[PDB]
């Protein structure tokens, strides 16, 4: 019961990730409505990955956690 | 409330003209602003009731800077927020 | 015991998501079907701020879609 | 001034030599004890060593063995030897197992709780009676089966038949029921026990019985004592939801209020005391007389008794020639006791707002109007019906 | 010649019979300490001849050796329990010009 070295943070993880696996089936195709909540989450997700940079410059914070509820 | 227990009595106003202002002016500091932009001609058009909508108009005007893709905040999205803001208060509490 | 074990997860939980902030990953994405159960702490600003409400109702533009993807 | 001194001097000069004096004659003066107390703490530890292995009786064998079990799980029957008392032996008590071979090493361990914490009381109220003078005999019924039966023993021999128990207090309120209690609690400086009613409704069911039998088991070891239930008619209303309230809650907590005051339990002595402003829904079981004795009966006092209450209030606040303690009285048509305390908060309240640091006859007759609009504002019969 | 006797003497220290973290419930004076080890149960065990019982204090978070649960050093850990209730809530604290107007 000593330390006698440390593993990598991507070793020794609870799952897979699954970015590497196939894409899901669901393409925007197949989904019909929703309209009104698909330019809500292009926004909260889509763009603070590709684009760090928009949200410092103006001085804006993007939104933290996205929830989602409903029937 | 039995007589004697409360000596102080804290009533909180929805905002006057100078307070919904002050709040205003606060956020608007981490915007851009360029030259010609009065922060007075925005607190007369709101209303209020609270605080939360005063930091909230501010908060959508760097929203819609975001999706042009310009860096600045100028005076079109201001138009803009009051807009959507005012008009989803009205659609939640109705 | 096993409220023990649900606590002490969900207090980890709120923890981790604070450490994830300024990280380019944008926060957790979590659902629920029944948002009358959510714990107050959880749902609080730091951790989840947006609530992207799905309606059921729709008008006749976005029911009209959902029939003709499925068609 | 000097009088206060001399005695905090004295009692430092106490404490300083007694600690001196206690620390080298065990550390050097070692004759009585030395070579005697030197081998009995050897053979003692020596014998069971260390780490010695806390665990908890369930029962005990009457032959010299116990079926203890470790708080972790593995249960054991373990022998009960040397340097052992089997007088504080009994369920419930904790014991300590030497660790290898478990036996009995002996009985010494008392851990406080968290429960038994909520319950007693360490304050020491800074109000002794005479400063709630006035309904001057209500607390000389208090005193004469809470203090006298303690302090002469004699009397209640001499006309012997069986003492005292308990009181009720219910009546207007501004009454000034919960100084009251605070009062007779302070004076007499027996174990004061202080639970309010409302506890003994949890959202938890069933689990109101537990906590008042836990309550007066606590009571009953501290022996003399006082238990205020203070407000024991909020069980009338606070529920959380219609089963942690409703008949089922309220019968559980009765049927319990009911056990530990008299029962067969032949219960020791546990004085009780309640505040309470509804004796129309208590238990009949109760008010039953016979538990419970003198009941007190508190009404709005009358202008000389509030000539006696506006007194205790105004000394200390700044006084001057100009003060008319005796037109705040008068105009006061039986007027509660709370208000008058009241209006001498609101004295001062106006006071700093100037930021003048005298009060006269001025700042006493402008907050009797702030204190006369809250409740009168809240009257909205305005036309009388 | 120091390196090489660096590495030699590190292979002894690393090697741990077994080592706890325990937390001070209560002392008493009998020279022993009672300490919960911090999943299992409790125990009754004294100090060694490096630290007294005057510098332990209450839920003071400790070392213990799995041998024979003899304290080694007070832990350097410890955390108030209200800073645990106060952090997990999480509650701003502001000044008065931000609250103004
Ligand atoms: N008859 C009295 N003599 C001296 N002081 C009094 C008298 N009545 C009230 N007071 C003062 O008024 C204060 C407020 O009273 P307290 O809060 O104890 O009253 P209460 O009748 O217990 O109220 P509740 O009706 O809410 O149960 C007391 O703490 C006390 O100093
Ligand atoms: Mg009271």
């Amino acid at each position: 019961n000593a330390l006698v070295d440390i593993l990598p943070p991507d070793s020794d993880s609870s799952i897979s990730v699954m970015g590497e696996n196939e894409k899901p089936d669901v393409t925007y195709a197949d989904v019909g409505g929703l309209d009104m909540q698909k330019q809500e989450i292009r926004e909260a997700v889509e763009l603070p990955l590709v684009q760090a940079d928009l949200y410092e410059q103006i001085g804006i914070d993007p939104p933290r956690g996205v929830l989602l509820y409903g029937p | 409330l039995r007589p004697g227990r409360i000596d102080r009595k804290i009533e909180f106003p929805p905002p006057s003209v100078a307070a919904r202002a002050e709040i205003l002016r606060i956020h608007s500091r981490k915007m851009n602003l360029t030259r010609g932009i009065n922060l007075r001609k925005v607190a007369e058009k709101m209303n209020g009731c609270s605080g939360a909508d005063v930091k909230g108009v501010c908060t959508e005007a760097g929203m819609y800077a975001l999706r042009e893709r310009r860096i600045h905040v100028t005076q079109e999205d201001f138009e803009l927020a009051v807009g959507k803001v005012m008009n989803k208060n009205q659609e939640t509490a109705i | 015991g096993s409220d023990r074990e649900v606590q002490r997860i969900l207090i980890e939980l709120l923890t981790q998501m604070d450490g994830f902030d300024q990280s380019t990953n944008v926060k957790v994405i979590m659902a629920t079907n029944r948002a009358d159960t959510l714990d107050p702490a959880l749902l609080r600003p730091g951790r989840l701020d947006r609530k992207i409400e799905f309606p059921s109702l729709r008008d006749r533009r976005e029911r009209r879609l959902i029939f003709g993807t499925i068609a | 001034t000097r009088c206060k001194l001399k005695l905090l001097r004295m009692e430092r000069i106490k404490d300083h030599l007694l600690l001196e004096e206690e620390f080298v004659s065990n550390s050097e003066i070692l004759k009585p004890f030395e070579k005697k107390q030197e081998e009995e703490k050897k053979q003692l530890e020596e014998i069971r060593g260390n780490p010695l292995s806390i665990g908890t009786l369930e029962e005990i064998i009457d032959d010299d063995h116990a079926i203890v079990t470790s708080p972790t799980m593995p249960d054991y029957y373990v022998s009960i030897l040397s340097f052992v008392d089997k007088e504080l032996l009994e369920p419930g008590c904790s014991v300590l197992l030497h660790h290898k071979t478990m036996s009995i090493v002996g009985v010494l361990q008392d851990d406080a709780d968290p429960m038994v914490s909520v319950m007693k009381m360490d304050k020491s109220p800074t109000e002794s009676y005479s400063d709630i003078g006035g309904l001057e005999s209500q607390i000389q019924e208090i005193k004469e089966s809470v203090e006298l039966p303690l302090t002469h023993p004699e009397l209640y021999e001499e006309m012997g038949i069986k003492p005292p128990k308990g009181v009720i207090l219910y009546g207007a309120p501004g009454t000034g029921k919960t100084l009251l209690a605070k009062a007779v609690a302070n004076q007499t400086s027996a174990t004061f026990l202080r639970i309010v009613g409302s506890e003994l409704i949890q959202k938890y069911l069933g689990d109101g019985p537990r906590l008042c039998r836990q309550i007066f088991k606590v009571a009953g070891e501290n022996a003399p004592s006082i238990v205020f239930i203070d407000e024991i008619d909020a069980i009338g209303t606070k529920r959380y939801d219609s089963n942690s309230g409703g008949e089922r809650e309220i019968q559980r907590t009765m049927l319990e209020l009911l056990n530990q005051l008299d029962g067969f339990d032949d219960r020791g002595d546990v004085k009780v005391i309640m505040a309470t402003n509804k004796i129309e829904t208590l238990d009949p079981a109760l008010i039953r007389p016979g538990r419970i004795d003198r009941k007190i009966l508190f009404e709005n006092p009358d202008l000389s008794t509030k000539k006696k209450i506006l007194g205790i209030h105004t000394s200390k606040m700044n006084l001057s020639e100009d003060v008319n303690l005796e037109t705040l009285v008068t105009t006061k048509d039986d007027l509660s006791g709370a208000d008058i305390q009241a209006m001498c908060t609101e004295a001062g309240l106006l006071a700093l707002r100037e930021r003048r640091m005298q009060v006269t006859a001025e700042d006493f007759k402008q907050a009797k109007e702030r204190v006369m609009k809250n409740k009168v504002e809240e009257n909205l019969e305005g036309l009388y019906l | 010649n120091d390196k090489v006797r660096f590495i030699k003497d590190e292979l002894r220290l690393l090697q741990e019979p077994g080592s706890y973290v325990g937390e001070v419930i209560k002392i008493v004076s009998d020279k022993k300490v009672l300490v919960k080890v911090q999943p299992e149960g409790k125990y009754i065990v004294d100090v060694a001849k490096d630290i007294n019982v005057k510098d332990l204090k209450a839920s003071q978070r400790v070392c213990l050796r799995s041998d024979s649960y003899m304290l080694h050093k007070v832990l350097e850990n410890k955390a108030d329990p209200l800073v645990s209730l106060m952090m997990v809530e999480k509650v701003p604290d502001s000044t008065y010009d931000m609250v103004g107007g």
